[PDB]
RNA sequence: AGUGGAGCCUGCGGCUUAAUUUGCACCCGGCCCGGACACGGACAGGAUUGACAGAUUGAUAGCUCUUUCUCGAUUCCGUGGGUGGUGGUGCAUGGCCGUUGUUGGCUGGUUAAUUCCGAUGAACG
């Protein structure tokens, strides 16, 4: 509930058989308060990639399970997974992207880390291996929430990452399936940020693609924003 | 990657991702060791009323 | 009874105190992870290293 | 000064377990049932603030929450504040408070202190 | 037979109270966290993270108050009548339950005990 951890439990950084260490102190008993400190020390004073296992083996199960099961996170899971995000580079390739190929995410973990994601400042460079991660992968109901919010983040994009986001709305040429409006907003996001960085056969390419998907509502303002863009 | 590129304007930075998608003790026994009256209506009875009246001039 | 938060003494030129001129104005922490760049907090009775947290008294 | 016949000095020379017999029921089950660690703790406090203090005057006031706590002839003469809720009530503790509890000196609330019609027509 | 009288208990009012919760809900103290967007400030001369020891405290505690060691861009300060999102809430809306017969088929410790825990399928209408 509170006061001082043990300091026989703020070692476990310096620690090396770490894997018999968490498993005695059976990972699937903690409580939400200790489950935070113990992302504080491994999220602190660690290294990437044992914090990066750790995120893998522990967190993600703990946090997705948590909310299969209250449909909500709590306030002290919220304050782990932050920390977490405190080290970017184990967090993307521990937390982020095993769920994303994990397949089985569900609206509500993709808008809570998501919201995590909009909360803080990331680096470019991780921010655009995650865009580059996210875009070489099939598309589902959940990636397309972290290619909304991190096209919202607005950074520098390289272009090689925007060749991988073009190259799969060119892998979305003939297919039938009625991808939502969220699919439109992620659309907004990207001609609203990055028009002044399309070259000509992008527009003609999504100008052919929004005759072929049209939406009732958000793809007059698709034409509006091709139509209204400054070459780069 | 792509076969339709950048062809102009100025390419900033080179887009390190090589490591990204082919990424995937005397002090132990030590600490062992350090382990074992008024209001705002009543008071309105206290102004008076015949203290500093203007001169006043009559028909 | 509001909670502030701590703030960090932003010190000026933290590092402009360990060194001569060439040697070592602090002593360097014996550990293996610490070491050779790694200078040890002396207080007015006690020896601390920040990364491994020695207590040198 | 004494106490069913004892003498406050001895009284701090008995044991703990047959000084139990001199007490009530009350205390007796009590001392019976052990103390927790909070007990020995607030005895430690004040143990220390007698230390620390100058020969001539009285100790320090050390304050707490517990109101249950028995005086023990060891606790006679310190300076000791409970809480009554609110406020922290300090006392002295003398030899005659000797089998109460804290709490009964500290309360807990406060005392209560709490034009007919003549027909004119 | 009573009640209305008396003592005591209880219910509404009212009075005292920090509170005497109400048609543990109340009070006194201590933690923990608490947007992005826009614009202006500080930031590698360094933003910021973690911390032993001692203390305040009713108690301990880098969740605070001293003294510096370390992590370094994972940043943090201010102003908005501008939105808002881990918000609450209804409708249309796709899947999925339950709902409105017939015949078969033992390593271990433990107890009085084939005791206890512990490993360990089919058709017919
Ligand atoms: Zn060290």
């Amino acid at each position: 509930r509170s006061g001082k951890l043990p300091k026989a439990f703020k070692i476990i950084p310096a620690l090396s058989n770490w894997e018999q260490i968490l498993y005695v102190t059976e990972p699937e008993a903690w409580t939400a308060a200790a489950m935070y400190q113990a992302t504080r020390i491994f999220a602190s004073n660690l290294k990437e990639r044992m914090a990066q296992r750790f995120y893998n083996l522990v967190l993600l199960p703990r946090v997705r399970d948590d909310v299969a099961e209250y449909k909500r996170l709590n306030f002290h899971l919220y304050m782990a997974l932050k920390k977490a995000l405190f080290k970017p580079g184990a967090w993307f390739k521990g937390i982020l992207i095993p769920l994303c190929e994990s397949g089985t995410c569900t609206l509500r973990e993709a808008i809570i880390v998501g919201s995590i994601i909009t909360k803080c400042s990331i680096p470019v460079l991780h921010s655009s291996a995650a865009m580059l991660k996210i875009a070489e992968m099939e598309y589902s109901g959940a990636n397309s929430i972290f290619l909304r919010l991190l096209l919202d983040k607005k950074y520098a994009l390289p272009y090689r990452v925007l060749d991988a986001l073009v190259f799969h709305f060119l892998g979305f040429r003939t297919e039938k399936r009625e991808l939502p409006v969220l699919w439109h907003q992620c659309l907004l996001t990207l001609v609203q940020r990055y028009k002044a960085d399309l070259a000509t056969d992008q527009k003609e390419a999504l100008l052919e693609l929004l005759r072929l998907q049209p939406h009732p509502q958000l793809s007059p303002e698709i034409r509006r924003e091709l139509q209204s863009a400054v070459p780069r | 990657s792509s076969v339709m590129r950048r062809n102009e304007q100025l390419t900033l930075h080179d887009e390190r991702f090589e490591k990204f998608y082919e990424q995937y003790s005397n002090r132990l026994q030590e600490v062992l060791n350090d382990y074992y009256k008024w209001d705002c209506e009543s008071i309105c009875s206290t102004y008076s009323n015949l203290y500093n009246h203007p001169q006043l001039i009559k028909y | 009874p509001k909670k502030n938060k701590h703030k960090r003494k932003k010190v000026k030129l933290a590092v402009l105190k360990y060194y001569k001129v060439i040697s070592r104005l602090r002593r360097e922490c014996p550990s293996d992870e610490c070491g050779a760049g790694v200078f040890m907090a002396s207080h007015f009775d006690r020896h601390y290293c920040g990364k491994c947290c020695l207590t040198y008294c | 000064f004494t106490y069913r016949g004892v003498d406050l000095d001895q009284l701090l020379d008995m044991s703990y377990e047959q000084l139990m017999q001199l007490y009530s029921a009350r205390q007796r089950r009590r001392l019976n049932r052990g103390l927790r660690r909070k007990q020995h703790s607030l005895l430690k406090r004040l143990r220390k603030a007698k230390k620390e203090a100058p020969p001539m005057e009285k100790p320090e006031v050390v304050k707490t929450h517990l109101r249950d706590m028995i005086i023990l002839p060891e606790m006679v003469g310190s300076m000791v504040g409970v809480y009554n809720g609110k406020t922290f009530n300090q006392v002295e503790i003398k030899p005659e408070m000797i089998g109460h509890y804290l709490g009964e000196f500290s309360i807990t609330y406060k005392p209560v202190k709490h034009s007919r019609f003549i027909p004119l027509k």
